RNA sequence: UAAAAAAA
RNA sequence: UUUUUUUU
């Protein structure tokens, strides 16, 4: 349930951004699949009020009822890449969920630039959660299966293509040399 | 098949047309990702710069159609040597399109289309785009019950049927069915210059 | 004042 | 979302 302009406004974002300065802010998209009867759940969390949108995912998971039997391959396509803290609680809520398997996609490798959040996403990466930077086939999933891809459209048709190929190019090969 | 047919890929597109008797030819060329179902496609109007909607030309550019790696890819095992396909559009107002295309990337197009009614809303431009459509596929036939969307309310509804028969015999799959969706990227005021950009993913029937 | 690119 | 460097 999101726009097609948001898309571009919260996902797209560059080494040197558009005209107006700073005007992101973070989402998740967390794609739960059921592979036991095929039962695929959907949705996305906005940065709420002082709780980091992989908390509220989290506890969404939590407060809307799991089975214990059946594994879980959950994919989340993010904007911005989770903070350390964030990260850990991720984790620890995935080692106590043995039937949980997740991948995490994001779109820009957002942190404060220190020390904590280098080594925060990188125990995900070789413990848990192979976590890599988006592509083009996983914005192109992201894009019209959470973003609302109905009769209109906010004039962002393929003008991603390049946007997103530069991410690619660019984000992509930085959190390979971070994983290496 | 994966080592010839890269990632990605561009082809050149002419095509011959006559619509009502009045003729033109259109020259393209396109770029997409075959794997990933994505295409954008510029044309440019050669002869006749036309007197009829656009809309009724863009569902005839299918190659780039993304399919599971367990679903043999019947378009794309045709190359090197291509395809071919005939298409037969009857609109509801009698208005009737026929099209053939050889596909080897070189595409040659030959149009004519015939009866259209001159108050009615493919001559009077009265067209808001194409719904979306799901084809159902089972040579290869693929029949549509396509709609299209007026300005003023309502639908325009046209019988569409193709077959797409490749140069190589290869393995044929089973059921299924296509969700294909298509996007007028730009154009000026004459529709002399567009772009097109199509999305197409096969599922299980 | 625009914009291309690279390092942690 | 904060720094450092090169070029037009
Ligand atoms: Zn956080």
């Amino acid at each position: 349930l999101l726009t097609a302009e948001t898309f571009r406004l919260q996902f797209n974002n560059k080494r040197r951004l558009r005209r107006p300065y700073y005007p992101r802010k973070a989402l998740l998209c967390y794609q739960l699949t059921p592979q036991n009867g095929s039962t695929p759940t959907r949705g996305y969390f906005e940065n709420k009020k002082e709780c980091h949108a992989a908390i509220c995912f989290i506890n969404e998971i939590k407060s809307m009822g799991l089975d214990e039997t059946q594994c879980y391959q959950v994919t989340c396509y993010l904007t911005w890449s989770p903070c350390s803290s964030c990260a850990w609680e991720l984790v620890d809520f995935i080692k106590a969920h043995d039937h949980l398997n997740l991948r995490i996609f994001a779109s820009r490798l957002y942190y404060h630039w220190c020390k904590p959040q280098q080594d925060g996403l990188r125990l995900l990466c070789g413990s848990q959660v192979p976590v890599e930077v988006m592509g083009f086939p996983e914005f192109a999933d992201c894009w019209e299966n959470f973003v609302d891809h109905e009769k209109p459209l906010s004039f962002n048709p393929y003008k991603m293509l390049e946007e997103l190929d530069k991410n690619s190019r660019a984000i992509k090969r930085r959190l390979d040399r971070i994983k290496q | 098949n994966m080592a010839i047919i890269k990632e990605f890929m561009r082809f050149k597109v002419h095509m011959e047309g006559s619509v009502n008797g009045h003729e033109f030819e259109i020259e393209g060329e396109g770029e997409g990702r075959p794997y990933e179902g994505t295409q954008t496609a510029k044309l440019k109007v050669t002869k006749g710069g036309l007197p009829f909607a656009w809309d009724i030309l863009s569902p005839q550019f299918k190659a780039y159609v993304k399919h599971p790696a367990d679903i043999p890819d019947y378009l794309k095992l045709s190359f090197p040597e291509g395809f071919k396909w005939e298409r037969v559009m009857n609109f509801e107002d009698g208005g009737v399109v026929t099209v053939t295309q050889d596909s080897s990337f070189i595409y040659k197009v030959k149009l004519r289309g015939t009866n259209f009614p001159s108050d009615g809303p493919v001559m009077q431009k009265k067209t808001m785009g194409w719904e979306a459509s799901s084809e159902r596929m089972y040579a290869l036939k693929g029949e549509i019950k396509q709609r299209l969307k007026l300005k003023d309310g309502g639908h325009y509804d046209a019988e569409v049927k193709t077959t797409y028969k490749a140069k190589k015999p290869v393995q044929l799959p089973g059921a299924y069915n296509v969700n294909i969706k298509l996007d007028i990227t730009s154009h000026n005021e004459d529709y002399t210059i567009v772009e097109q950009y199509e999305r197409a993913e096969g599922r299980h029937s």
